[PDB]
């Protein structure tokens, strides 16, 4: 690793979300039925952090209060992973995720990184330079202007990690999109902050341009519409 | 409607459906469930 | 006398109270359709999961650092757990400790650790004292149990025993399956203490010393704690029932992986996704399910019922009846 | 009569939901 | 007037206030008192 000065201040840009964060909050199948529940959600018309990427790296770190809304535009798949912890070294427990070239690899135990760590077409796959022994390990299919639009709802409750995604082709846009659960990890964890992870490669050559966004959730209570299956209109 | 969804209490027992009470608990325990439960929806039903 | 279970004109009389029934059309009860055979469903998995190192360990942990460990995806079985020792105590909330054979939890955790003897009471929901407001506490809507026995042949010693410790002095009162294991001193005075012992400055730690001499109320015990949690789920692990052959398009009862009802299983046309297990109504009522060893969808749905009637004129008269079936087209009574 | 239809036409899966909890309704 | 005098009754518990029912026992029996207030308080909501 290495240390420059030549970043930029800038802050990031702040945008607004409508009605994006719905998401199925129980195992249940109910149709077409008006229901009525209280759980951590994303408050309708809120303002979000806008980073950009193309030069400019942009991978602070933010704070995991309740729970996380992260949306990617993007286009040809920058962004890679994600990283989730609480100090951040090998003095506590962290949680990786990492999108193999066939695969999604996801493991809880302590490491090491750089103070700005990075990914460096992929032949070299060095994030962490050591690892001692892990709890727990978990290998599964891939989860896969900007043509791709990406949501995922990342919880952390009840003794357990619940992964949300949905996936889209296409200032976010209007419309209505339920989320479907993921994958649910009984960890058991401290958690206070995490960082996100983009794909880098050496290369006239044309930068693909990635927009992400990041909002906070709050309990609060919703009404849902079921429709005749069991899809959430509204 | 109203007395159809009157169901879904709990009256203060330890569940709105009374198979689980019965499968749960032995019988010298599970009369309170079941009075509190009679006793709720006899009342709604009086009321009606 | 009067047989209240002969003739439709002895259920009038039995249900108006008299020997005389006058002109009339009365309401006398409903007709149901009773089940015949009886099934039971219930997942393929044969292996067992861990309970003998769990009792049968070699040195539990101090009260101020638990241990915790989870139990999934088994066959549970409480038979065993009941030679531990000539006595003990073992106490559940929210079950019976003789019907948890046949119920189906999600995830089993189980809490080990050494306690004072007299101080077992203390293990209880909504409790406080010295233990359980620093160094365990539970919740006001636990469903499990606690299990504590003698230790005193094992655990104390003439030599002199001091591994267990406890905590004494803490700042507010824990949260419920929340543990500390920090050492910072405590801060009782004004200026700090600089890391050293002292008035105001004392090491929040103590120790048993548990020696074979010492009176019955005061030798150390052993305790756990078992926490289930009776949700809809997959239901990864429950106990020793033997499944049976389903049946279909007959009023049959059934015992859906813990569920139990009466009624009729249909092939079902609802557009479940994987994620669903069951499903319900308008009012709040199992409606579908899924058994669990094909992964397909069911309906459920009550066999027939109604309401009967009975016309007769005066019992002066004549003693014939006619029956009226209310509501249903009599091609399928 | 024409009044009549015009007032019949004017005023207008519960129905089994409610019957499986035993309400019923009766004809005059 | 008997609406509001209706809230000074035992109905069954130990007291009328709750702080003290609350502070002066522990919950399984405070939830038990309650549940009485409760269920009087809402017969005289009913009635009246």
């Amino acid at each position: 690793c290495v240390n420059l000065t030549t970043r930029t201040q800038l802050p990031p840009a702040y945008t607004n979300s409508f009605t994006r964060g719905v998401y199925y909050p129980d195992k249940v199948f109910r149709s077409s039925v008006l229901h009525s529940t209280q759980d951590l959600f994303l408050p309708f018309f809120s303002n979000v952090t806008w980073f950009h990427v193309i030069k400019r790296f942009d991978n602070p770190v933010l704070p995991f209060n309740d729970g996380v809304y992260f949306a990617s535009i993007e286009k040809s798949n920058i962004i890679r992973g994600w990283i989730f912890g609480t100090t951040l070294d090998s003095k506590t427990q962290s949680l990786l995720i990492v999108n193999n070239a066939t695969n999604v690899v996801i493991k809880v135990c302590e490491f090491q990184f750089c103070n700005d760590p990075f990914l460096d077409m992929e032949s070299e796959f060095r994030v962490y330079s050591s690892a001692n022994n892990c709890t727990f390990e978990y290998v599964s299919q891939p989860f896969l202007n900007f043509k791709n639009l990406r949501e995922f709802v990342f919880k952390n409750i009840d003794g357990y990690f619940k992964i949300y995604s949905k996936h889209t082709p296409i200032d976010l846009p209007q419309g209505f999109s339920a989320l479907e659960p993921l994958v649910d990890l009984p960890i058991g964890i401290n958690i206070t902050r995490f960082q996100t992870l983009l794909a880098l490669h050496r290369s006239g050559w044309t930068a693909g341009a990635a927009a992400y966004y990041v909002g906070y959730l709050q309990p609060r209570t919703f009404l849902l519409k079921y429709n005749e299956n069991g899809t959430i209109t509204d | 409607n109203t007395l159809v969804k009157q169901l879904s209490s709990k009256f203060g027992a330890i569940s709105s459906v009374l198979n689980d009470i019965f499968s749960r608990l032995d019988p010298p325990e599970a009369e309170v469930q079941i009075d509190r439960l009679i006793t709720g929806r006899l009342q709604s039903l009086q009321t009606y | 006398a009067v047989d209240c279970a002969l003739d439709p004109l002895s259920e009038t009389k039995c249900t108006l109270k008299s020997f005389t029934v006058e002109k009339g059309i009365y309401q006398t009860s409903n007709f149901r359709v009773q089940p015949t055979e009886s099934i039971v469903r219930f997942p393929n998995i044969t292996n067992l999961c861990p309970f003998d190192e769990v009792f049968n360990a070699t040195r539990f942990a101090s009260v101020y650092a638990w241990n915790r460990k989870r139990i999934s995806n088994c066959v549970a079985d409480y038979s065993v757990l009941y030679n531990l020792a000539p006595f003990f105590t073992f106490k559940c909330y929210g079950v019976s400790p003789t019907k948890l054979n046949d119920l189906c939890f999600t995830n089993v955790y189980a809490d080990s650790f050494v306690i004072r003897g007299d101080e077992v009471r203390q293990i209880a929901p909504g409790q406080t004292g010295n233990i359980a407001d620093y160094n365990y506490k539970l919740p006001d809507d636990f469903t499990g149990c606690v299990i504590a026995w003698n230790s005193n042949k094992l655990d104390s010693k003439v030599s002199g025993n001091y591994n267990y410790l406890y905590r004494l002095f803490r700042k507010s009162n824990l949260k419920p399956f929340e543990r500390d294991i920090s050492t910072e001193i405590y801060q009782a005075g004004n200026k700090p203490c600089n890391g050293v012992a002292g008035f105001n400055c004392y090491f929040p730690l103590r120790s048993y010393s548990f020696r074979p001499t010492y009176g019955v109320g005061h030798q150390p015990y052993r305790v756990v704690v078992l926490s289930f949690e009776l949700l809809h789920a997959p239901a990864t692990v429950c106990g020793p029932k033997k499944s049976t052959n389903l049946v279909k398009n007959k009023c049959v009862n059934f015992n859906f992986n813990g569920l139990k009802g009466t009624g009729v299983l249909t092939e079902s046309n609802k557009k479940f996704l994987p994620f669903q297990q069951f499903g319900r109504d308008i009012a709040d009522t199992t409606d579908a399910v899924r058994d669990p060893q094909t992964l397909e969808i069911l309906d459920i749905t009550p066999c027939s019922f109604g309401g009967v009637s009975v016309i007769t004129p005066g019992t002066n008269t004549s003693n014939q009846v006619a029956v009226l079936y209310q509501g249903v087209n009599c091609t399928e009574v | 009569s024409f009044i009549e239809d015009l007032l019949f036409n004017k005023v207008t899966d519960l129905i089994c939901a409610q019957k499986f909890k035993g309400l019923t309704v009766l004809p005059p």
